[PDB]
């Protein structure tokens, strides 16, 4: 039985975790960029007339209204889900940490080294009595 | 590993003063570090640290390999610096939760001991007797056949 | 809990509380400027919904973890 | 004054011995407190599991009684219909 | 399981909400339908105290709550609390989002329309189910027995109703709905316990009286003989331990509480007992299907679980009915969940798969669609 | 952590003022709360004689002072002396100016309002603290035990009060406050010592009698057997050396002084002992939380440190309570400072950080703010 | 000489305090010894009785299974009789 492997395990876990973090970040950036490019078509500085551009403007206004309805619906769903998640977090807190709540405390920081406090007080009293004479 | 040597290189002078006081207390003059079991506990309790008497029993049961009571000051200093609490909470619970989110390739609400073995194999490291057995045994300490989030935390809680 | 309030709030955010406006009544330069502004806003909203989907997946993972913790703790 | 110095040093070594005895008692106290906390926690768990077992035994006993009585009645009725 | 889509067979009831996926034998989650706000002040900070404990959680903290049922007599009197109960049932007891599951609620006969319309409007707007269907609580109990005829007496906890059915053709003019049920028996038991000294007043202690009623009370085969016996011997006095000690001894209150079913004059109700409203419901039927209804009398619902009721009811009906007919009372051991088992069977049928009220249909006709062809 | 500062957890008490910064294990400075003016004339010139010695300084010069406690029974009867005590506590025992530290006083239940309002007015006007909060002395003692339920009997030196709490919801109608406490036991001991010849009269000698009570007295497991044993053998007579010699021998006065707690008829009080006011406080609670209160009875306060009280009280309650319930008495070794440890824990909480009575709020509503939402 | 005597008095009071420490330590330790022993005995007994109840409960399970089967048989007989 031994527990020396904990250090090297820590090093390896930290390395692989950082690798996973950076990998997921890069993949997320790539996937979100490609999703936006598929859904956000860049506008054009030429090729459309005034009537064509205003027709495209009204059509894009309708499409933006529709996709913003979708976004607000999913945002409301996410808000409800996050409220439920917070409620479940409170529930599991009551389930488990109702006993662990008083565990966290810092004590024995000052009086642990007050052995000479009585000696210091008596030394001060002796000094005062010496000053009296 | 090399962490003990690095700690020896970064010897904190604040604790070095206490350790030299321990040197003077133990060495009563031309003394070869006889390793008195009660002296170790008295020094550990004296230095303001909170050594578990469990760790004092550990020190009692893990010294004097030469059999004559003489122990090198390098090893004794290493044991004293390591047994002293020098760490800050071992990262954060939020960071550990994020790491566990990373590690759940199975996406089944937890990780697996063999999944940990495979991933550590992907890290490109040689496995030996220090590895393999006790690592996976202590990953799923409750032995559920799978390492849950609470088991993941308790495996490497307070670890840097 | 007065579900009529919930329905009317959803309808208001759908058609009143959100930035509802017919904007295709502007001069060519100004209409193009407003169309660009609306496009940038909807790009922001598309990024927002991507982040909402991501955080919804993460919260589904979290509720699964909570269920697993409850099952193993009881 | 010489006699007093003698008594002073004697009381000094006595005081050091006293401090050491005090520290030893302190350590013993911490130790026994730890032990008592552990055993009491075990007492809690033991009592609770006992209660669970007793309750389940009660419920199973009652259900057995009910089903047995129903079976006996239906047996009497089977003879009757014979 | 896997692909495909399963239906949610919920059953609101009044006193116990029973729910579960279609196609099983027993409901997955059964829990009292009570929502209790705390009533004291609360001094501990950060304890994580919620504002309303619903379901089975409020049967453990009932010492400091004021439990209040959201369903009085079949009808729903407090819609916000009922919505809370449904939300709990879907998300915490089954953990299945309602966006991907049809639902099959149940409703007592002869209930107000507005209750049913509000129920469907909630299910379609708040929870946003794909399709829901409302069924009469007695037809399901007839499904579960595997019959196709018979007159079913479904004495729940809210309301007792008696629907006769023949060959699958329900007789709408012969439904006799009576509002005496388990709750009134609990109140009457709590009222007659005061004759020995035990006073239960708080809405939390109503649960204790309910437990006493469930565990001790039984229906007497002959009432006068039992009243005479309990007044001479002491072989009936059964004791029971309160949630804190101080055991109590119930004497002839044991068979006097459930006797109210056969003599509703005890709680001041005018109507006749459940032994005579069944005979009246039969006699309103046609002259040629009375033999089949006599032979296939079905019992269901929770309150018909009293030990010795299937014999008292048979004796009473045999006294009322003509001497030639055979009187048989079907009392399956799975009486309590009979309605839900029948609901599961009905939801699992292929022929029934096109009777659901699809959401597009609701969007076109409004909540009043439920009274239409999709009943 | 970071910016911000630490809170001062003061605890006035009556007999010992306990104070210290929030987040530690034990109070930093514990000293008697007595203010004693000199009473003789004084002939030495230039000796530097002050006009009032407070705190622990007046327990060393008590030979020529007239000590007088500024807190009689929880309530404060002499506001100038209490202000002096607070000033000493802040400036000399902790050496932290109050202009930069929140304070958390403690107050017994059912105390006069004017006392609390004057306390907050002093703390905000004279010492000019940033924000102060007043908490009931029993909830803190429940914090320190790490529980969340339980009925706590906090027998201090001024007043003994018994606050039952369940699931964090305090029951305001079940608080039983009794005014027998350590001071009355000191007076009764001083009164029964006269039966052997020792007469203590001066207010300085009350401290000597208090020391005798602390070091020698113990609570008998069974009173009559001890009275019979002490009257035959002499195995109980323990001797004690006064501050000048002339040792004294205490016979059956040892267990008769603290017996007054369980029989307040000794000092002429009508009420029932601390063994029966706890049972009465439990019985006023609801019928469903009595088991939990029985199992989690908590002791606190100084006067509950008598050797052998945690067994006498358990025996008495087991005699009173129903035979089935389990009676358990929590008696932590850190009983004396339990209230202050709980106060430190409460002040260290993040959820509690917004409950302080901020100074601008006091400026807008006056001292009557304490009775408002910020309790 | 006077300074030495003052030192002696200080040592005397400190020795007094040390003996006081010794006595209180012993008393508390004996107390915790009593509590330890009582807790241990009661824990042992509670575990024993709980296991006894568990065994009885398992026996009840088997009894209930027997009764259920026999009731199934009688029910089949009665329905065929009908």
């Amino acid at each position: 039985i031994s527990a020396s492997r904990k250090l090297q395990l820590k090093t390896l876990m930290l390395q692989i975790a950082k690798q996973e973090l950076e990998r997921e970040a890069e993949e997320r950036r790539g996937e979100k960029g490609r999703a936006l490019s598929t859904r956000c078509q860049p506008l054009e500085l030429a090729g459309l007339s005034f009537a064509e551009l205003q027709d495209l403007c009204r059509q894009l206004h309708a499409r933006v209204d529709k996709v913003d309805e979708e976004r607000y619906d999913v945002e409301a769903k996410v808000t409800k889900n996050i409220t439920e998640i917070a409620d479940l977090n409170q529930k599991i807190f009551d389930l488990r940490g109702k006993f662990k709540r008083p565990t966290l405390r810092r004590v024995r920081i000052s009086a642990d080294a007050m052995m000479q406090a009585l000696l210091g007080a008596r030394a001060k009293e002796t000094l005062d009595l010496r000053a009296h004479l | 590993d090399d962490i003990y040597k690095a700690a020896v290189e970064q010897l904190t002078e604040e604790q070095k003063n206490e350790f030299k006081a321990a040197f003077d207390i133990f060495v009563l003059g031309a003394e070869d570090g006889c390793i008195s079991t009660k002296e170790l506990g008295k020094v550990m309790r004296m230095l303001g640290q909170n050594p578990t008497p469990e760790e004092l029993q550990e020190m009692i049961d893990e010294v004097d390999e030469d059999g004559s009571g003489t122990v090198d000051f390098d090893e004794f200093l290493v044991m004293m610096v390591r047994c002293m609490k020098d760490d800050s909470k071992g990262k954060s619970e939020e960071e550990l939760s994020d790491l566990f989110r990373m590690f759940d390739k199975n996406a089944d609400g937890y990780i697996d001991l063999e999944e940990l073995k495979i991933m550590l194999q992907a890290t490109g490291e040689t496995i030996t007797e220090d590895d393999i057995e006790e690592l996976m045994k202590d990953g799923d300490k409750n032995n559920d056949g799978r390492i849950d989030y609470d088991e993941f935390l308790e495996f490497m809680k307070g670890v840097e | 809990g007065k579900r009529q309030t919930e329905r009317e709030k959803k309808k208001k955010i759908l058609a009143e509380r959100r930035k509802v406006l017919a904007i295709d009544h502007l001069n060519e330069d100004q209409l193009r400027e407003k169309a660009k502004e609306l496009w940038q806003s909807i790009y922001n909203l598309e990024a927002e919904k991507f982040d909402l989907q991501e955080k919804f997946k993460q919260q589904k993972y979290e509720i699964n973890v909570l269920r697993n913790r409850i099952n193993d703790n009881q | 004054a010489q006699k007093d110095e003698e008594k002073m040093e004697i009381q000094e070594i006595q005081l050091k011995e006293a401090k050491h005895i005090a520290e030893d008692a302190d350590r013993k106290y911490e130790e026994v407190a730890r032990k008592l906390v552990i055993i009491e926690s075990d007492l809690e768990r033991a009592e609770e599991r006992a209660e669970l077992s007793e309750g389940k035994c009660a419920e199973l006993e009652e259900e057995l009684k009910t089903v047995t009585n129903n079976l006996k009645s239906l047996e009497a009725q089977a003879e009757k219909y014979s | 399981d896997d692909e495909e889509t399963t239906a949610l067979v919920c059953d609101n009831g009044s006193g116990l909400v029973k729910a579960g996926f279609a196609g099983d034998d027993a409901p997955r989650a059964v829990f009292p339908s009570i929502v209790g706000r705390p009533r004291h002040q609360g001094v501990m900070v950060g304890m994580g105290q919620k504002d309303s404990y619903v379901g089975d959680e409020a049967q453990s903290k009932r010492g400091i709550l004021t439990l209040k049922y959201p369903i009085e007599h079949g009808i729903i009197t407090n819609w916000d609390d009922m919505e809370k109960i449904w939300h709990h049932t879907f998300y915490n007891e089954l953990r299945v989002a309602p966006e991907e599951h049809p639902t099959l609620l149940t409703e007592a006969p002869l209930n107000p329309k507005a209750n049913r319309e509000k129920m469907t409007q909630i299910m379609f707007e708040t929870f946003n189910v794909p399709a829901m269907y409302v069924a009469i609580q007695a037809v399901l109990s007839l499904y579960a027995s595997g019959r196709t005829t018979g007159i079913v007496l479904d004495s729940g906890d809210g309301v007792t109703h008696n629907v006769p059915i023949y060959e699958g053709y329900a007789l709408p003019h012969a439904i006799m709905r009576l509002d005496l049920a388990g709750r009134d028996l609990t109140d009457y038991l709590m009222k007659i316990l005061t004759e020995r000294g035990y006073s239960f007043v708080t809405t939390a202690e109503r649960e204790i009286v309910r437990d006493i009623k469930e565990k001790l009370c039984y229906v007497a085969l002959d009432f006068e003989n039992e009243m005479a016996t309990a007044a001479s011997s002491s072989s009936l006095e059964k004791s029971y331990e309160l949630p804190d000690g101080q055991v109590i001894t119930i004497g002839n209150e044991r068979f006097r509480c459930p006797e109210t079913l056969f003599q509703p004059s005890f709680i001041g109700m005018e109507s006749a007992g459940i032994h005579e409203t069944t005979y009246n419901s039969i006699m309103k039927c046609d002259i040629d299907i009375r033999k089949d209804l006599y032979a296939n009398n079905v019992l269901s619902g929770g309150t018909t679980m009293y030990p010795g009721i299937a014999d008292r009811m048979q004796k009473e009906i045999t006294a009322l009915a003509p001497s030639t007919m055979k009187i048989k009372i079907i009392a399956p051991p799975e009486r309590k969940y009979s309605v839900w088992i029948g609901g599961s069977i009905l939801a699992s049928l292929s022929t029934f798969q096109q009777m659901w009220i699809s959401k597009q249909e609701y969007d076109e006709a409004g909540p009043s669609i439920v009274h239409r062809k999709c009943f």
